[PDB]
């Protein structure tokens, strides 16, 4: 049969994926330190790539991307996308960012280009150590956004707050989508039918923006600072059923055409921008990884990226089908035994 | 893509070409190491054959 | 690293010596007679090895023949290959040693260790590249075990830079000639523990268990028993006798199978078993019941495993089978001693059958045999029963208890390292 | 000229050199007997091939190496080969008994008998040289004698010959093609023990060797012989420059110029391109473009690594047979377009290319085929630390149960000197991470 290990003890995902392997009843789990497996679920930081594919006798592949980060990352994912031909800074669908090699300076300059016009110069200050939602500062003065920058230790972007965002209704209040993305093996890249959409519980507000839950729509953060949580739907999670179906009723539109083909194209620019420097095809060992991306629709129905977490987490009503998917396509395609719920994004 | 310093001769040529631009122990202690490992190799030696002797 | 020289003391000593001599003999060509009669060149290439080349172009095994009676050395002079041997390489005594191990390695094996030391420095001073000694013998008895262990003291004393190898054959009541056989065993395992390189453990209750319930032999006798060691010392001597990309020697399998000094106990294997595909081989001589310590390698883990194949097979199929058999059988090797299984191939099969397999670990459930072994000490120790055997012959019982806590010691750091 | 001296220490130096040799003569015309025709210059001579045959009054050309191993019967084979008059029996030096895969034999117990030996030989070929530009050395990481020997060797070498350089060929362990469990062990205790003493080292992996013979020349379980006709062919392009005449790499000091921006960072990975099957009757030949990008390509590489994870330091292209700057230029810019190819921000992005007329040349009746053009990229990156961090791995894997030691320790070494060169492989990862992001 096959082996595998476990280092990223807590991952629901791969908790669950490994579950499944040893419920099929052909995978053994060994111990993390034990060099002979096919199979390794890896820690999140300093995965030892250097160590994999080296085993005479033994097909290896790993859960992560070497160089997956640099789209992982806010400040890598800036540089990516304007240092990047495939993508450059005239690529539409990302926000204006900036970091802060320093961009302080020509930061300051599309700043004033924003204060001549009466449109808006809100921007959002983010970091990547502030995974634990906090850290960030949205005002309309810059002099404040770098006074909080430099209390923070950690490197800073700065982006373009989208000031005028979809707004569902009943209740005027903003959203993000997560959409869940596999790249097996082959560099074949799946995105799973189903997405999620979390939704600010308490409704949108122009006027202060110090309003951080009607501007910041993260579960965590909903389910802390929200008095009301859960009242339009159910975990203040809608998934693209009732989401088309409202987007349908409202706009007469559906979700594929008016949203999913742009957050389609999206997903192919990047995975396709990065493919060189991290595809396995000729490696001694084989990588496939799961993202999750996130989306904001703005009130025209354009789609905007704002981040790709590589090690995301699921959706509680969802785990079961997306994680079986992994191992169908991701694992077992390499490591054989014995309609589909993924869409691929040919190229 | 600039080529520099070509030489050519009937062997082959070489070249370089630039793409984008920048932005000891004495015998003596020898000597004592090897010495040093040869002494603590004569004592374990010696401390076998005292104990076989006993 | 050229010549072994190879002592047999004792009555299973000698028996299995015997076999063993007549068994590679046959393999090199090597008639009754000591002329070669081979058709291969590959017989003679490193036959250097175990025989000395005498006056007539005869072989003579660099082998020598020690016991404290005259019986079992007079039965070996009137067997098949029994004129083979150098005649003044027989050292006996009369007395015997009464299956006493007091009287081999304290009493009466000390009159006669010095004539034997005397041949073993004759057989030592012809010698090119000596590599070390390998003995035969048992731990039940009293000239194998202690008179062997004496020898083995004494050898190291005046080589010290030699390996010291042994074949030691483990008592059990299964095959029981007397109840002071745990006291033998465990005064001599001290011995091994001390001044042995690597100790091949045959263990009569395997033998016996392998005769009974797989070759069916109803009523096994010692030569039963005696066939499957032989065969095993064939194999486990096989890349020592023929030319092969390995070039083995006794200190670079002492280097690369003992990690820890006193941990040097080797369970032998065999495949197949006798009175086949390279899968079937290799699944066989992994399987416990081929096993001739009578130890279940799934009770520990291997440290290092050494294995050949003999036939004409791929040896990519073997590579394939073996990884196999690792990754199938991943828990049982230990996982901080990298690639710690190794496997050569030698063209020349044993007489008779056509592909076999030959294994040695260094496994940690040897700790079983050496736990069998202390209980059935300690149950007759704990009421000093037949003792006064042994402090007859001088013997105190501080002595029986510090064999004791050593071989209990030994276990102990066998489970030590069995838990990683 | 200047005179370059061989040094083929254990087993897979003096196998590689025997490989490395035949390779040789086959290059320069010169038949087993060491008669060459072509040679006009009689008993002498100024010629590029001198810096690695001296000439006797009788005409033969002599390599200028010692081959040496504590055990006799594989440099036997030499004394009793194709090749036997081709060598002065003084250049080949054996003892009796091996070092045992131990480190601390061939360090210091056997060692030590021979060492004194083994230098007086070393001044007898000096001693016929006008100029004398340094010494390449090989052996394995994992045999005792590879390892503990070479350190020792080195050390000595150093002493006596301060001035000059020194070059290493070394044999990465693996698995796949392995003689013994301890050979992490070995491997760590000579790096430690050599690293101060060498210039710059080419390392190859027998996994990288292996898996090139049985992808590329279809052959299921490679030989030493496979391996050590493919290493020859790395190697004589290595070393072509010392030997013919060129501009680039022309002198031992060239390559630390070259090649190793820092003292400790002196291990340039080798990529080789094409490696062909002499028994495919069909074939088709590869033009520069195709060959320069298989450079690129983690699979044509001596070390098993991924250098799109890495930093350059220096990139070095060896052309050779039908190839002309013109293509050569066209195919940087297509893989500079194509390729993930950083340099350091203290170094600049630039290639240095020689180019060799004479295409590579193949032993008869060999494995691999006749190629019109090949070429051998060297570039000194940070991926090669890769191998380092694999190979500190094993050895904490062991060491953590001191599993094997009293081997070594039994020899006259101290545990102290383990976790000394175990401290100096953690730095060496370190300064690796450094220049590396
Ligand atoms: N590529 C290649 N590797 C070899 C060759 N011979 C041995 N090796 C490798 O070298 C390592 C063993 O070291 P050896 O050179 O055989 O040992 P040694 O230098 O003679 O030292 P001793 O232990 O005394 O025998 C293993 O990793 C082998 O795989 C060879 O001919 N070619
Ligand atoms: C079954 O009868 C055998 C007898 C042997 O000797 C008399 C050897 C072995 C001889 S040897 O001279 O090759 C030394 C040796 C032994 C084991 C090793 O691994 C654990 C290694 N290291 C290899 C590695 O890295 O795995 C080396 C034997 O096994 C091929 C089998
Ligand atoms: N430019 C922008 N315009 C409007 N809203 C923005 C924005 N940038 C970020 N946001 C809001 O910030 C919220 C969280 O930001 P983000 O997701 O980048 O932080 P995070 O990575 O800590 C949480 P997670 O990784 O789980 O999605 C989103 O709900 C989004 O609405
Ligand atoms: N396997 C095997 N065991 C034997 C043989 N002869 C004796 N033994 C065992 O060896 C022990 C007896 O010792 P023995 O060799 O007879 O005594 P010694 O002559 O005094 O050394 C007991 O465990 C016997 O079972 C034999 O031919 N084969
Ligand atoms: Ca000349
Ligand atoms: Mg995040
Ligand atoms: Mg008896
Ligand atoms: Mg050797």
């Amino acid at each position: 049969m096959y082996t595998f290990v476990v280092r990223d003890e807590n991952s629901s995902v791969y908790a669950e994926v490994s579950r499944l392997l040893l419920a099929t009843g052909q995978w053994k789990r060994l111990r993390k330190d034990n060099p002979r497996f096919n199979l390794m679920l890896g820690e999140r930081n300093r995965l030892p790539f250097g160590r994999l594919g080296h085993e005479p006798g033994l097909v290896q592949l790993v859960n992560y991307y070497r160089g997956a980060d640099k789209l992982c990352r806010k400040a890598s994912l800036v540089k990516l996308i304007k240092t990047s031909p495939e993508l450059s800074e005239s690529c539409t669908w990302f926000p204006e960012s900036y970091v802060i090699t320093d961009e302080r300076e020509v930061f300051l300059a599309a700043y004033n280009r924003r204060r001549e016009g009466r449109e808006g110069n809100v921007w959002i200050a983010k970091s990547s150590a502030g995974a634990k939602g906090e850290g960030i500062l949205i005002s309309s003065e810059a002099s404040e956004l770098l006074d909080f920058i430099d209390e923070q230790g950690q490197v800073h972007v700065i982006q373009k707050y989208l000031e005028k965002p979809l707004l569902l209704e009943p209740g005027h209040r903003k959203f993000d989508i997560r959409s869940w993305v596999l790249v097996d093996h082959l560099y074949n890249i799946y995105l799973y039918r189903e997405g999620v959409l979390r939704t600010s519980s308490e409704p949108y507000n122009s006027a202060n923006f110090q309003d951080k839950t009607c501007h910041l729509t993260n579960h965590c953060i909903q389910k802390e600072y929200s008095k009301n949580y859960g009242r339009y739907e159910e975990g203040n999670e809608m998934f693209f059923e009732e989401f088309n179906q409202y987007l349908m009723d409202a706009l007469n539109t559906t979700l594929e055409n008016s949203i999913l083909l742009q957050i389609k194209h999206i997903i192919r620019s990047c995975l396709m921008c990065i493919e060189p420097a991290i595809s396995t095809k000729h490696l001694h060992y084989q990588s496939f990884q799961l993202f999750g991306f996130d989306f904001m629709v703005d009130e025209e129905l354009k789609v905007w990226l704002i981040e790709v977490n590589g090690a995301p987490a699921c959706a509680q009503k969802l785990y079961a089908e997306l994680c079986q998917g992994i191992v169908d396509v991701a694992i077992s395609s390499v490591f054989p035994l014995a309609t589909s719920i993924f869409i691929k994004l040919h190229h | 893509m600039e080529v520099i310093e070509l030489n050519k001769c009937t062997s082959g040529q070489s070249f370089e070409v630039i793409l984008k631009p920048p932005s000891d122990p004495s015998l003596e202690e020898i000597q004592k190491k090897l010495e040093a490992a040869e002494e603590r190799r004569k004592y374990q030696e010696a401390e076998l054959l005292k104990h076989l002797a006993e | 690293m050229r010549e072994i020289v190879h002592i047999q003391a004792g009555q299973c000593g000698n028996q299995i010596g015997a076999k063993f001599w007549e068994v590679i003999s046959d393999e090199h060509g090597i008639d009754p007679t000591g002329s070669y009669h081979g058709d291969s060149d590959l017989q003679l290439e490193r036959i250097n090895v175990y025989y000395n080349e005498a006056t007539g172009n005869k072989y003579v095994p660099r082998a020598i023949l020690v016991d404290l009676e005259p019986g079992t050395m007079d039965s070996v002079r009137s067997g098949p290959f029994g004129q083979i041997f150098r005649p003044d390489n027989f050292v006996f005594g009369q007395s015997g040693a009464g299956n006493n191990w007091a009287k081999g390695h304290y009493t009466e094996g000390a009159e006669l260790v010095d004539s034997v030391l005397d041949v073993v420095r004759k057989e030592s001073e012809s010698c090119d590249c000596l590599q070390g000694f390998q003995l035969t013998h048992s731990l039940g008895g009293g000239t194998g075990s202690g008179m062997g262990t004496l020898l083995i003291s004494k050898i190291r004393e005046e080589y010290p830079d030699r390996i010291m190898n042994t074949f030691s054959v483990m008592p059990s009541p299964k095959v029981s000639d007397t109840v002071v056989e745990p006291y033998n065993a465990t005064l001599s395992v001290h011995q091994l523990v001390e001044n042995t390189d690597e100790t091949y453990c045959i263990d009569n209750e395997a033998l016996y268990d392998i005769c009974f319930r797989t070759l069916k032999l109803t009523t096994p006798t010692y030569g039963d028993l005696n066939h499957l060691v032989s065969a095993t010392m064939s194999g486990v001597t096989t890349c020592l006798r023929f030319p092969g990309q390995l070039n083995a020697d006794l200190r670079k399998l002492a280097v690369n199978m003992v990690p820890f000094p006193r941990l040097h106990f080797f369970m032998p294997g065999f495949a197949p078993l006798t009175s086949l595909t390279v899968p079937e081989l290799t699944q066989q001589m992994f399987d416990s019941k081929n096993m001739m310590a009578a130890c279940d390698p799934r009770h520990g883990r291997y440290l290092t495993v050494a294995a050949i194949f003999r036939g004409r097979m791929s040896m990519k199929e073997v590579d394939e089978q073996m990884l196999n058999v690792q990754n199938k059988n991943s828990s049982y090797f230990v996982e901080w001693i990298p690639n710690n299984v190794k496997t050569a191939v030698c063209d020349i099969p044993p007489r008779g059958l056509k592909m076999s397999a030959t294994f040695i670990g260094n496994s940690t459930a040897i700790q079983e045999l050496f736990k069998r072994i202390s209980e059935q000490f300690t149950a007759m120790f704990r009421r000093k029963a037949f003792l006064h055997w042994y402090t007859g012959e001088g013997m105190d019982e501080m002595e029986f208890t510090e064999a004791e806590s050593n071989m209990n010691d030994l276990v102990s750091e066998y489970q030590q390292y069995q838990d990683a | 000229m200047r005179e370059c001296i061989s040094i083929h220490v254990g087993q897979a130096g003096v196998q590689i050199g025997n490989a490395c040799w035949e390779l040789y003569c086959l290059e320069h015309g010169i038949q087993p007997d060491g008669q060459m025709p072509s040679d006009k210059t009689i008993g002498g001579g100024d010629d590029s091939f001198n810096t690695f045959f001296s000439e006797t009054g009788a005409g033969k050309h002599v390599p200028r190496a010692v081959f040496v191993d504590l055990e006799p019967t594989v440099i036997d084979e030499v004394r009793t080969g194709t090749y036997r008059q081709l060598f002065h029996p003084e250049q080949l030096i054996t003892g009796k008994e091996d070092a045992a895969n131990n480190y601390a034999r061939g360090h210091y117990t056997i060692g030590k008998e021979i060492i004194d030996l083994v230098l007086d030989r070393i001044r007898k070929l000096a001693d016929q040289c006008t100029g004398l530009q340094g010494f390449l050395v090989f052996h394995s990481f994992g045999g005792g004698t590879g390892s503990g020997f070479t350190s020792l060797l080195m050390e000595r070498l150093s002493v006596d010959y301060g001035k000059k350089s020194k070059l290493e060929f070394s044999i990465y362990p693996a698995p796949q093609v392995s003689t013994a469990v301890v050979e992490p062990y070995n491997s760590i205790l000579t790096t430690h023990t050599t690293l101060e003493h060498s210039d710059c080292a080419f390392m190859v992996d027998n996994e990288a060797i292996y898996d090139i013979c049985r992808r590329n020349l279809d052959i299921e379980r490679p030989t030493y012989t496979n391996l050590n006709r493919l290493i020859s062919q790395i190697v004589s392009s290595i070393t072509a420059s010392l030997r013919f005449d060129g501009a680039l790499n022309v002198d031992l000091t060239e390559f630390q110029t070259n090649l190793v921006p820092y003292p400790r960072i002196h291990f340039p990975l080798a990529t080789y391109a094409p490696v062909i099957s002499a028994e495919k009757a069909y074939h088709e030949q590869l033009s520069v473009a195709e060959i320069t990008n298989a450079c690129f390509e983690p699979a044509n590489q001596m070390v098993k690594c991924d250098p799109r994870h890495g930093k350059y330091m220096a990139c070095c292209l060896l052309y050779r047979g039908d190839v002309v700057p013109k293509d050569v230029n066209a195919a940087i810019a297509t893989i500079k377009t194509k390729r993930s190819i950083q340099f350091v921000d203290w170094c600049p992005t630039g290639f240095k290319v020689g180019i060799n007329y004479q295409p590579p040349t193949v032993v008869p009746g060999g494995d691999l085929a006749k190629v019109q053009r090949a070429v051998c990229m060297l570039s000194n990156t940070t991926a090669i630390a890769e191998a380092w961090a694999r190979l500190d791995h094993k050895f904490d894997l062991m060491y953590a149960k001191r599993a094997f030691v009293h081997w070594y320790v039994g020899e006259g070494m101290e545990e102290g000197e383990f976790s000394e060169a175990r401290e100096d492989m953690a730095a060496l990862e370190k300064d690796y991470e450094e220049v590396g992001v």
